[PDB]
């Protein structure tokens, strides 16, 4: 009764934070298999076409990150986004929670940020059919701005928080964040348990930084740029540390929620393990393997509660082996 | 000698606090005198009345307060009719005020013509809207070339692009093609390069590192009220918008604030403070100076306005910044 579910090592620090992943597998006796497929840096499409055919397979896909070019030419669309468009994985899930381990300038920080994945920035269509200027064309719908308002709201309800709040900027783009504030408004209605407010993206972000205790579920389109998701890293301890997932009707992948390949720090046993660790474990619960991913996401947050398995990134000094061999350690004591 | 500039008082607080910068410009004995314009909007055809973009074609100097918005904004035609394309706003931590960021001091120099601003946005088959921005080649290489000529000229020793070329991979690219251009003329300033959303997680996590920040307006100036957000928000946030034909006008971003509109509560330190910069623009360093340290002074003591936590009141914060500054 085991599952198989695609990896993707990607680039950077990424199939070294994988193999980490397997090991910690093996020692959980968790029921996985991890079928590899590689995403190179050529243009080449059959290189990212053959993961689509391999995580339509399985269903469920882990991945590191895509090193990103943004000196190729404009033909040249982002890996990472085309798949997500084609996979059709339009709920993006990104969990920032305060560690009591890790020392911020903010404490109590428990927000789950949802972020409409399809269209937006991934709509965005460029031509220069003047020289010297450079024109671009969005698409904002009411369809998929009402899908990813049920998603928050669901998982709002289902994870037994209180408030969602939409994050928007309807107060220069009437006609597009109006219509996502209102697609929002008509979700709010069916839920009546959760409380529904509104806020300025300008206004949100002035906020984080000053209470962001005050933020729930937050849902969004995908516009700004994932100021949002960064900012809130940012405050909980960094890229290291927060996992992110992307859920469709069918297809479901998870990664971190920083896209950063951490080239400068690759194969140095230096990076922080817990941010793919997290993500795994979330994984596992859309698995459905519940036992599994608690053990786990425990050992992750127990091992970060002590300052000497803390890696470079966090301040402390631990490799990332030393750290994943205290994550092993608490979980054979639960065994 | 005196010279003038234009003061236009915005609405609620707009005229209150302008009162309270004069009072102080009057106790720092400060070789400025006021012609004050009350422009409203007249005519579509919209524009501003003739008196008032002579009065600011004269004087090249404006200090502005907050303004309703009610059919063009009244910023907009002021931004349109003087070609206003920096925008300026140095984020600096105050001593007094304590917020969980200490160590800021950042200037933010954003696009003020495009994007955003040169959008259309309209419905193409009901329930789809679609979204129109641009990006000129021109307009990238001005900005560029006011960024570093502003890093040079105040002392700034970095300038970093923020861009987000990844995905808006034709015009942030543009934009980047000319930032290139002008670094290579200007070697004086380090220049790099940064995606917004790092930007964005380092700025939180230790905006020491930053210096002057310039971009584009695609996204407005959500990450200039990031940085605001980390010296204490809105109410002590100066802001300068510098145009063609040696044109600078200098405001407060926090609104009108209606409710307290009366019974002078207002918090006068914004708009202060943009003074401060309009007067170094000048080049009334001396002057700025002092202004600036009684402002300062003034917060580190605590006589602070609502909005501080102080029970003070808006004319005894003036008050006690006026008496400060005579000395
Ligand atoms: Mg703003």
């Amino acid at each position: 009764g085991r599952h198989t579910v695609t990896m993707i090592p990607g680039d950077g620090i990424g199939p070294e934070l994988m193999l980490h992943v397997k090991s910690v597998f093996r020692h959980a006796c968790v029921p996985v298999d991890f079928e590899e497929v590689h995403v190179s840096s050529n243009a080449d499409e059959e290189d990212i076409r053959n993961a689509i055919m391999a995580i339509r397979r399985n269903r469920v896909a882990l991945k590191g990150n895509i090193e990103t070019n943004h000196n190729l030419p404009p033909s040249h669309k982002s890996r990472n986004n085309i798949l997500r468009t084609s996979l059709d994985l339009y709920a993006n899930v990104i969990h920032c929670k305060s560690l009591p381990g890790v020392v911020t300038r903010h404490k109590d920080i428990d927000i789950l940020i949802v972020r409409e994945n399809t269209e937006g920035e991934y709509s965005s269509l460029e031509h220069e059919s003047v020289a010297g200027v450079v024109e671009s064309l969005k698409i904002i719908t009411k369809a998929k701005s009402l899908r990813i308002a049920e998603y928050a709201f669901k998982l709002a309800q289902e994870s037994g928080r209180k408030k969602v709040t939409a994050v928007h900027k309807a107060n220069i783009m009437k006609l597009g964040d109006g219509l996502f504030l209102q697609c929002c408004r008509e979700v709010a209605a069916r839920y009546p348990q959760i409380t529904f407010e509104n806020m300025i993206v300008d206004n949100t972000t002035m906020q984080l930084v000053s209470r962001p205790q005050q933020f729930d579920v937050m849902v969004m389109p995908n516009l700004y740029g994932n100021i949002v998701n960064n900012v809130c890293a940012g405050l909980v301890g960094g890229p290291g540390l927060v996992a992110g997932a992307n859920y469709g009707h069918v297809y479901a992948v998870f990664e971190t929620a920083t896209r950063n390949t951490g080239k400068s720090i690759a194969n140095k046993n230096i990076a922080n393990p817990t941010a793919t660790l997290l993500a795994s474990c979330m994984m596992l619960d859309h698995l459905k393997l519940h036992s599994y991913a608690t053990s786990i996401r425990k050992a992750v947050l127990a091992s970060m509660d002590n300052e000497n398995m803390h890696t470079p990134d966090i301040g402390g000094q631990g490799t990332t082996s030393e750290a994943i061999q205290d994550v092993i350690r608490h979980i054979r004591v639960i065994n | 000698g005196v010279q003038t500039v234009t003061l236009i008082p915005g609405d609620g607080i707009g005229p209150e606090i302008s009162a309270a910068v004069m009072k102080i410009f009057d106790a720092a004995k400060a070789p400025i005198q006021w012609e004050e314009r009350n422009v409203t909007a007249i005519q579509g055809k919209w524009m501003i009345p003739s008196e008032a973009k002579e009065s600011m074609d004269k004087n090249k100097m404006g200090l502005k307060g907050p303004l309703k918005t009610p059919h063009p904004s009244m910023n907009l035609l002021l931004r349109k009719t003087f070609d206003l394309y920096a925008n300026v706003r140095p984020c600096v931590s105050i001593e007094g005020y304590k917020t969980p960021y200490t160590d800021v001091n950042i200037v933010t120099i954003r696009e003020n013509t495009e994007g955003e601003y040169s959008g259309i946005e309209h419905v193409i088959v009901d329930g789809v809207v679609q979204s129109i921005k641009l990006i000129t080649e021109g307009a990238s290489k001005r900005i560029a070339e006011f960024a570093f000529e502003y890093a040079r000229n105040n002392h700034r020793s970095n300038v970093t692009a923020v861009h987000k070329a990844n995905i808006m991979r034709m015009s942030d690219g543009l934009f980047l093609q000319k930032c290139r251009e002008v670094a290579e003329s200007c070697k004086d300033i380090k220049f790099n390069e940064m995606y917004l959303d790092t930007v964005c997680l380092n700025m939180v996590q230790d905006p020491s590192q930053f210096d002057v920040l310039v971009m584009p307006n695609l996204y407005g100036d959500i990450l200039s009220d990031l940085c605001a957000g980390l010296i204490g928000g809105l109410g002590v946030t100066p802001s300068g918008n510098i145009g063609a034909n040696g044109v600078a006008i200098f405001e407060s971003v926090h609104g009108t604030a209606p409710d307290i509109a009366g019974k002078d509560m207002a918090n006068p330190t914004a708009l202060l403070l943009s003074a401060v910069m309009m007067l170094r623009h000048m080049g009334l360093f001396d002057h700025a100076a002092r202004i600036e340290a009684a402002c300062f002074a003034t917060i580190k003591d605590g006589s602070l306005t609502k909005d501080l936590g102080g029970n003070a009141k808006c004319s005894d914060f003036t008050e006690e910044i006026c008496r400060r500054v005579k000395d």
